[PDB]
């Protein structure tokens, strides 16, 4: 019984960052050597654990949070970071344990005329709690006069799109990001290395 | 590039509203966002570029 990493890393479609998709992995064999040595990943940053020791650990749970973000925003997917993604779309806790994996997906998520199906939240009343999914579309209240659900002066639809076209420079390329959050609490430890 | 420029515009807006210690700053930044949003939808490159230039000057002043 192998873990469904092929349903996470090789997914036909990734979720938008404002509404990231959490896939729960349990009761299976998790081979992490294929992910570390794939050599197709530009980012592989682990917190609380060394990448090369993953196969020696067993976990209560593994959660794969998958989404698409812009190249320059990859640096925000880390504990202790700030910015529009870290604050309003995907917040990792300061004591986060897990691995952040990302790769350039320009040949998958970018159409000739531009792929505009990926949304992110630009406006929010306050910062997110760790792993909170705010998928509300309520019009953002910027001014002192109530918006009442309608866009206009100091009233905004909170979500913006990413214009991912194939001619963009590196910082404007799409990246597919998978964050593997690890629970190492006392447990049956149902998912682990071979 | 128009899409890169829009994405730049939103980055400048986020940071501008992060360091917007005064309420007047926020008002100006929101105004600029609205203008940029309209320019983007109507494919007006020059107008969108102008807002971005204004946002950069605004943010540089806040940061320095
Ligand atoms: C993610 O998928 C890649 C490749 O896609 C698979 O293989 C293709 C040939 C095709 O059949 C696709 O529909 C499949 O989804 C996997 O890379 C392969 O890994 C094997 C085992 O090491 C290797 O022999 C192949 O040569 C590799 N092929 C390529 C193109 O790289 C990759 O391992 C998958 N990752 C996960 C987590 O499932």
């Amino acid at each position: 019984n192998l873990c469904p990493f092929g349903e996470v890393f090789n997914a036909t479609r990734f979720a938008s960052v404002y509404a990231w998709n959490r896939k729960r992995i349990s009761n299976c064999v998790a081979d992490y050597s294929v992910l570390y040595n794939s050599a197709s990943f530009s980012t592989f940053k682990c917190y609380g654990v060394s990448p090369t020791k993953l196969n020696d650990l067993c976990f209560t749970n593994v959660y794969a949070d998958s989404f698409v973000i812009r190249g320059d925003e990859v640096r925000q997917i880390a504990p202790g970071q700030t910015g529009k993604i870290a604050d309003y779309n995907y917040k990792l806790p300061d004591d986060f344990t897990g691995c952040v994996i990302a790769w350039n997906s320009n040949n998958l998520d970018s159409k000739v005329g531009g792929n505009y199906n990926y949304l992110y939240r630009l406006f929010r009343k306050s910062n997110l709690k760790p792993f909170e999914r705010d998928i509300s579309t309520e019009i953002y209240q910027a001014g002192s006069t109530p918006c009442n659900g309608v866009e206009g002066f100091n009233c905004y639809f909170p979500l913006q799109s990413y214009g991912f076209q194939p001619t963009n420079g590196v910082g404007y390329q799409p990246y597919r990001v998978v964050v593997l959050s690890f629970e190492l609490l006392h447990a049956p430890a149902t998912v682990c290395g071979p | 590039n128009d899409d890169e420029l829009h994405m730049l515009m939103t980055d400048l807006v986020y940071e501008a509203l992060h360091f917007a210690k005064d309420e007047e700053i926020k008002k100006r930044v929101f105004q600029l966002f609205e203008l940029a949003d309209k320019a983007y939808k109507n494919n007006d490159r020059q107008k969108l570029e102008k807002v971005v230039e204004e946002l950069k000057e605004l943010l540089e002043r806040l940061l320095s």
